[PDB]
């Protein structure tokens, strides 16, 4: 079984920072800059980036499992473009998970033209489980979420040979 | 016998001594039923070649 | 402390998270805090990771 909803609607849940500013030519499509369409990149809403304090309970039947970014900038000089704050840190918890993030900026070689970095985490909140995303920069929230029952027992192929 | 087996695994380039604890636990495998596979057959194919002669040799 | 047992010593310890700024202050004053156990192999300095969780 496999559902993927949206929890935090781009919409709604994100009132005071920019939801769709986020987005770079890494990940091009039409021919222009876009994004991952289950992640965000939350940005400074003017010149500002409050405390952000999103929560999730999993009332769905299954477990929910969740994928957010953590996103590490070049240079000081955009992460305030992007944050206003130069320190900042994300704060993923939850009944079992629980992490402190801290966004390390430095320029690493550029790849697909990018001198900066994007960590990706995921999680399983089980049903009756909360979990609170908490951030003051640096965050790329979860747009969808998938519900999904695991048989976790099998494989995956990788081979050029047709379906039927 | 068989289980519903999904051999297959996939290690980083920093999990590689388990990698080869995965390799060698194939080969070992491998080694056995190859060797099983072909004196079971052989001394099979022997005793059933005999069967049948004992089994004239009784007419 | 130093292990003169003729054997190995198996030592535990805990690091507290505090939920928040509020506590972390009525349990130890300090806001800025570090933990820094050491040895002959073992060496680790830990940071209390302060928010609030489920």
């Amino acid at each position: 079984s496999f559902e993927r909803f949206e929890i935090f609607p781009k919409t709604s849940s994100w009132p005071n920072h920019d939801s769709n500013k986020g987005v770079t030519a890494a990940c091009p499509h039409a021919g222009a800059k876009s994004f991952y369409k289950n992640l965000i990149w939350l940005v400074k809403k003017g010149n500002s980036y409050p405390k952000l304090s999103k929560s999730y309970i999993n009332d769905k039947g299954k477990e929910v499992l969740v994928l957010w970014g953590i996103h590490h900038p070049s240079t000081s000089a955009d992460q305030q473009s992007l944050y206003q704050n130069a320190d900042t840190y994300v704060f993923v918890g939850s009944s079992r998970y629980s992490k402190k993030f801290k966004p390390e900026i430095a320029i690493r070689p550029k790849v697909r033209d990018q001198e900066g970095r994007m960590n990706y985490y995921w999680t399983l909140v089980e049903p009756g489980d909360k979990i609170t995303f908490e951030a003051t920069g640096n965050l790329v929230v979860p747009r969808y979420a998938f519900a999904m029952e695991r048989n976790a027992g099998s494989g995956i192929i990788i081979s050029d040979t047709p379906v039927h | 016998n068989t289980q519903f087996t999904a051999v297959g695994k996939e290690f980083n380039h920093l999990e590689k001594r388990i990698e080869n604890l995965n390799k060698k636990v194939d080969d070992g495998f491998l080694d056995i039923w190859t060797y099983n596979a072909e004196l079971l057959v052989l001394l099979e194919n022997e005793r059933t070649l005999d069967y049948h002669d004992s089994n004239v040799k009784n007419l």
